[PDB]
């Protein structure tokens, strides 16, 4: 008759009546987003999403949350990325990042795209999340920089790439963290997110407050000293380096 | 490593 939430140290969390065993398992369970407000909500087992329709947590009541559906049939599920398939619905975006950021030409020289703030946000703000195919250390670091423009490490074993032609909005929108320009003075930084959809990946979260319409950038973190880095990261590293 | 973000 209690109901229990399960955190993520992200902030995410599952919630719902456990069964007998204290797995999330059961026809009202939801993931509720780092916002504490955006949801889905319905089918789980053992906190896997098996069919989760986007709602609104409205109130909590007794520590019972008290959702609305969202009109339309969005839902989701869990749908892990392998080394060849990025996503089961590459076109289908995530809600939440999608009252969060947009995708519009970069205010930086030269860079092509870049992501923005839809919204103004405050610091530690999970905006975007960086979802992509997974393969090895060995496959990206004996492959040419020209292949490497979207890998990001998750861990000691795995890298996620946004390969050609998923670079392109119009081909993959599932997730848009590769969209995030490198900044050496960044306003965001990459950080562990589990993502009941993406399963384990990174996220872009803020450091400080940003505004409306402000471009976020990353620390791309290439290693300085093997610089092990593209031309146009070498050239701007001279160039911060003067600044210091 | 020829991506973003290694430890
Ligand atoms: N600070 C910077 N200066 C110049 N180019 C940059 C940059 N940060 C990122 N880029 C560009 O962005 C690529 C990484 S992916 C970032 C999104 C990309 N601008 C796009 O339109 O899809 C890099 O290969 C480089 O071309």
């Amino acid at each position: 008759h209690g109901v229990c939430w399960i955190y993520y140290p992200d902030g995410g969390s599952l919630v719902g009546e456990v069964n007998e065993d204290g797995e999330m398992t059961g026809e009202k369970i939801a993931y509720v987003y780092p916002d504490e407000r955006t949801a889905l909500y319905g089918k789980f087992i053992d906190g896997e999403m098996i069919e989760g329709k986007l709602a609104t947590l409205m109130s909590t009541e007794e520590g019972r949350p008290h959702f609305e559906l969202m009109p339309g049939n969005s839902v989701y599920h869990f749908d892990k990325s392998t080394s060849s398939c990025i996503s089961t619905n590459a076109l289908l975006p995530d809600p939440y990042e999608s009252e969060r950021v947009y995708v519009a030409e970069s205010l930086i020289s030269s860079a092509g795209e870049g992501l923005f703030s839809k919204v103004a946000v405050g610091p530690n703000t999970v905006m975007s999340f960086y979802n992509g195919v997974r393969i090895t250390h060995q496959e990206v670091d004996s492959r040419d920089w020209a292949l490497n423009g979207n890998t990001l490490s998750l861990d000691e074993e795995t890298v996620i790439d946004v390969p050609e032609p998923y670079n392109h909005v119009s081909k993959y929108c599932a997730s848009l963290g590769h969209k995030a320009n490198h900044s050496f003075t960044p306003n965001c930084i990459f950080d562990m997110f589990v993502h009941p959809r993406f399963g384990p990946i990174k996220c872009i979260r803020t450091l400080r407050a940003v505004e409306a319409d402000e471009e976020l950038t990353v620390a791309y973190g290439y290693d300085h000293s093997p610089p092990e880095a593209p031309e146009w990261y070498q050239v701007e590293l001279k160039a911060f380096q003067a600044t210091q | 490593s020829k991506s973003k973000d290694r430890k």
